[PDB]
RNA sequence: UGGAGAGUUUGAUCCUGGCUCAGGGUGAACGCUGGCGGCGUGCCUAAGACAUGCAAGUCGUGCGGGCCGCGGGGUUUUACUCCGUGGUCAGCGGCGGACGGGUGAGUAACGCGUGGGUGACCUACCCGGAAGAGGGGGACAACCCGGGGAAACUCGGGCUAAUCCCCCAUGUGGACCCGCCCCUUGGGGUGUGUCCAAAGGGCUUUGCCCGCUUCCGGAUGGGCCCGCGUCCCAUCAGCUAGUUGGUGGGGUAAUGGCCCACCAAGGCGACGACGGGUAGCCGGUCUGAGAGGAUGGCCGGCCACAGGGGCACUGAGACACGGGCCCCACUCCUACGGGAGGCAGCAGUUAGGAAUCUUCCGCAAUGGGCGCAAGCCUGACGGAGCGACGCCGCUUGGAGGAAGAAGCCCUUCGGGGUGUAAACUCCUGAACCCGGGACGAAACCCCCGAGGAGGGGACUGACGGUACCGGGGUAAUAGCGCCGGCCAACUCCGUGCCAGCAGCCGCGGUAAUACGGAGGGCGCGAGCGUUACCCGGAUUCACUGGGCGUAAAGGGCGUGUAGGCGGCCUGGGGCGUCCCAUGUGAAA
């Protein structure tokens, strides 16, 4: 089943994280079918809120799950959202 | 297996490293020796090569 | 590191003397004019010829000494500015003073390059508004090399500001000695804040 | 999108079955001049309704026989067998050549 | 020492002993098959088909 | 926009010509040295052996409970019977054990790199969909009684239920033999005769939540064919007996001789079959000027193996590292009858080698198994530590300061030099302590609307009082190699073909810049050298880029086989070709 998590790649202490969605199988380190953004809660400069929206509430509709701070970035973006 | 120069210190084993290098004779000549692991150590008077040669640092001391 | 020592000796052994360890080392003698030539007991005997190879070296060492660094990260940075897509040598040398030691001595607060360094290492300088200690840093057009606020509270430093209000800045770093401080612009050259040498010779012994 | 080639049909001398042989173009990777080579197809006559000489076009498929795989669809020509001459002449001349 | 291996063989014994006994029944029932059609009578056969 | 060479043959010369050094790179090792910091990296040798710690557990909204224990409900109480019961144990059952993980033994193979095939198919954990969810009962665990056993544990009768397990019904439906229409190698729709379902539990409660039963498609995982490319020895030249081919079966999630019967002889091969060696393949990686030589660790993927071979059973899927059968080999346990254990998963011991790391912390972050949720597992993971193993940041200091101290090296004794070097001065504040101190942490959950949005209360930090902010703050490690030519640095006694130097020519056959040392000097600096290994060079296996009249080298000549290159025009195909459009060329 294909799941959505939050992948670091900064160095021993650089918390930058790369918004990415792949499935559960693969590491948090390897191929990452998709992907499509990035964060960093330790916030260096406000650049840390990059979610692709679009291809998320469609990638949700087929059958993928978030993840704990995943589920955070989710509502904060605007894809759990729906302005009713 | 020849090693540096003037003054050896073994008697038997050494544990002495091959190393590599064939000079004008002994038709091969090659593989030198560390001087300093369980033998030889450079010899007792050398003012340079210690970096093979052995002895630490000569330290004048007094 | 630096060499550090008898720094000036060494200003015989290029056989030219240099804003090096700055008042002994300008006014009326680098070591110099007592004497200069290289030093140790053959010095001035009847000299021969530098090969091609040689020579150029010998440029680039000079090069590695008027900025006082280990050719490491100087080396390291040459090739960097190969890679930057511009005639390699000239751009080079602009990003070669951009670094901030010699840049804030030539910028006037600093009469050695000992100085310069000991100084910006002590957090006693702030570019821009964030204070360091990195003198290893190169500067962008636009920035704004502030010192620190008990630097400015400091004798020798005011020494160095008086000794130097007649100076025409490097025309681009003006000096603020309203405050004690350092605006920064452009990308000059050495055609625009030029040094007794040849660039591209070291250029052409360099990689070979 | 199923890849198929044109190629020489040979030896009828198989039931149901015959194999045939093709050669393939490409140049050289860092010499050039092109190249023409040896590769035989195997291909599937449902009721050997095809034979020697007459080249026809191949088809690949799913494994049919041990190894044969491949199948045939459309004939081209006959008034053949001169493919299939060189093909057996060069057969001859590999069973020339002995270390005995 | 120990782990749960211990549970997993004894459950893959429990489910082959169904899987093999009604998988060997039905083999000899499936005999049946082949003698009742290759006689030539249906009907029992038939009922060996439900 | 991307590139330099010399030395060595001769008396002398140019060419041919090989060997050698200038360089970058590497898991490095040692010798000299050695300090803080960061981000990485860090057994390649015996796929030898491996003791001790973690790797695989979880659910009580599936069920029967055994037990510690609790209010002790019932008992007016006795002894204790049993309703709540907190904590534990396993049993049935369900989910993962087929992922996470290691490492090259096997292997030159559709295995890999790779662009497609499946009208030859399977895929629980999510989505959209349609019909719903009844009836009977059976079996053994656990537990109840009793036996042996050093132990492994093993035995006989009785109980009990259940998302355990079947038998009839329900059929939108699936699937099948026979039929047909379109599609054209079993793809879709559809009739006539057939079979199957399901199972239900828990509450806030007549409505709700998790799960199910059938059925399809969609998302993924992958399976199996193919087009190409894919390492040395032809002194590996022929080779094959399921071997080429069929019908007909069996087989597998699916075609195939993969297993079987009969019958019929091809099958591949010089363009390299048969076989020996050698190696796991790729994105890549160092060089290179480019094309290329080399190789493939960390990081990313694919392939394969769990001491060694055969193996099935099981599940959706595996012949399954932490499962068992057999077998062989192998250690250890015992009351000697007999039993068990397996880390080429993360630390550590020994041997091997010149050589390569803690048997520590945290679940806080992310993250992987189950659960209505909190949560328990958590060597995936996040770090300290270590070695200069590498790169990037760096301190050991700044300032004036003589015609030049002394110490020393040289000298024709004139001094040159060491060396403003130092000493002496003015200077800042490394290291060191004091006050504070992170980010990484807002989720999940709870309250609110409905449990959908949004807002709001909130556990949650190992790392570590550490990056860092402030104060006081003190001048405080420098070492290696060369000094004949390729190379930049030479003066002095010693050494006398003796002692040594040695990448290549050579240096000492007593006036040695090449050997020792001294001085000064040159390269460098927590770095400096020495050796192993690939390549540019090297146009020296010559594609850009070669030679064979004497420098390596033209067949003993004829000869023609496969092969390659094809004289002048017209058209035809348009495979190779060219441009244009598009998929991929992942990430790093």
């Amino acid at each position: 089943m294909v799941k959505i998590r939050l992948a670091r790649f900064g160095s021993k202490h650089n918390p930058h994280y790369r918004i990415v969605v792949t499935d559960a199988r693969r590491k948090r380190d390897g191929k990452y079918i998709e992907k499509i953004g990035y964060y960093d809660p330790r916030k260096t400069t406000p650049d840390w809120l990059k979610v692709d929206v679009e291809r998320a509430r469609y990638w949700l509709s087929v059958g993928a799950q978030p993840t704990d701070t995943a589920r955070r970035l989710l509502r904060q973006a605007g894809v759990f959202r729906q302005e009713a | 297996a020849y090693i540096p120069g003037e003054g050896h210190n073994l008697q038997e084993h050494s544990v002495v490293l091959i190393r590599g290098g064939r000079v004008k004779d002994l038709p091969g000549v090659r593989y030198h020796i560390v001087r300093g692991v369980y033998d030889a150590a450079g010899v007792k008077d050398r003012k340079k090569s210690r970096s093979k040669y052995g002895t630490k640092k000569p330290k004048e001391a007094a | 590191g630096r060499y550090i020592g008898p720094v000036c000796r060494l200003c015989r052994r290029e056989g030219v003397k240099l804003y090096l360890k700055g008042e002994r080392c300008y006014s009326p003698k680098c070591a110099m004019e007592r004497r200069p030539y290289p030093p140790g007991q053959h010095g001035q005997k009847r000299a021969r010829r530098p090969s091609d190879y040689a020579v150029r070296l010998r440029e680039k060492q000079k090069l590695r000494r008027i900025y006082g660094i280990s050719e490491r990260q100087f080396r390291n940075l040459f090739e960097e500015a190969s890679k930057k897509k511009g005639v390699t040598g000239s751009v080079f040398l602009g990003l070669l003073e951009s670094r901030l030691d010699n840049v804030v001595y030539r910028l006037g607060f600093a009469v050695s390059r000992r100085q310069a360094r000991q100084l910006v290492r002590h957090g006693h300088i702030t570019v821009n508004g964030r204070r360091v200690d990195l003198p290893s840093y190169r500067v962008r057009p636009g920035d704004e090399i502030a010192v620190a606020e008990k630097s400015r509270n400091l004798e020798l430093i005011r020494q160095n500001l008086e000794a130097m209000k007649g100076r025409k800045v490097g025309p681009w770093l003006s000096l603020d000695v309203e405050g004690m401080k350092g605006k920064f612009l452009r990308l000059p050259d050495r055609e625009d804040l030029a040094l007794p040498v040849n660039e591209q010779l070291v250029i052409e012994f360099y990689s070979r | 999108p199923k890849k198929v080639l044109t190629g020489v049909v040979v030896s009828d001398k198989m039931q149901k079955t015959v194999t045939v042989l093709v050669e393939r173009q490409f140049p050289h990777p860092l010499y050039g001049k092109v190249i023409k080579r040896s590769k035989k197809y195997l291909a599937h006559d449902p009721e050997e309704k095809y034979k020697l000489g007459d080249v026809v076009e191949i088809i690949e498929s799913r494994p049919i026989s041990k190894r044969k795989r491949f199948r045939v669809l459309r004939l081209v020509e006959s008034g053949r067998m001169d493919l299939v001459e060189k093909y057996l002449i060069r057969r001859q001349n590999y069973e020339s050549l002995s270390k005995r | 020492r120990n782990l749960s291996a211990l549970k997993r063989h004894r459950q893959s014994l429990k489910r082959r002993l169904r899987n093999k006994a009604k998988k060997s029944a039905i083999k000899t029932l499936s005999k049946k098959a082949i003698q009742l059609a290759q006689e030539g009578k249906a009907e029992e056969a038939l009922k060996i088909m439900r």
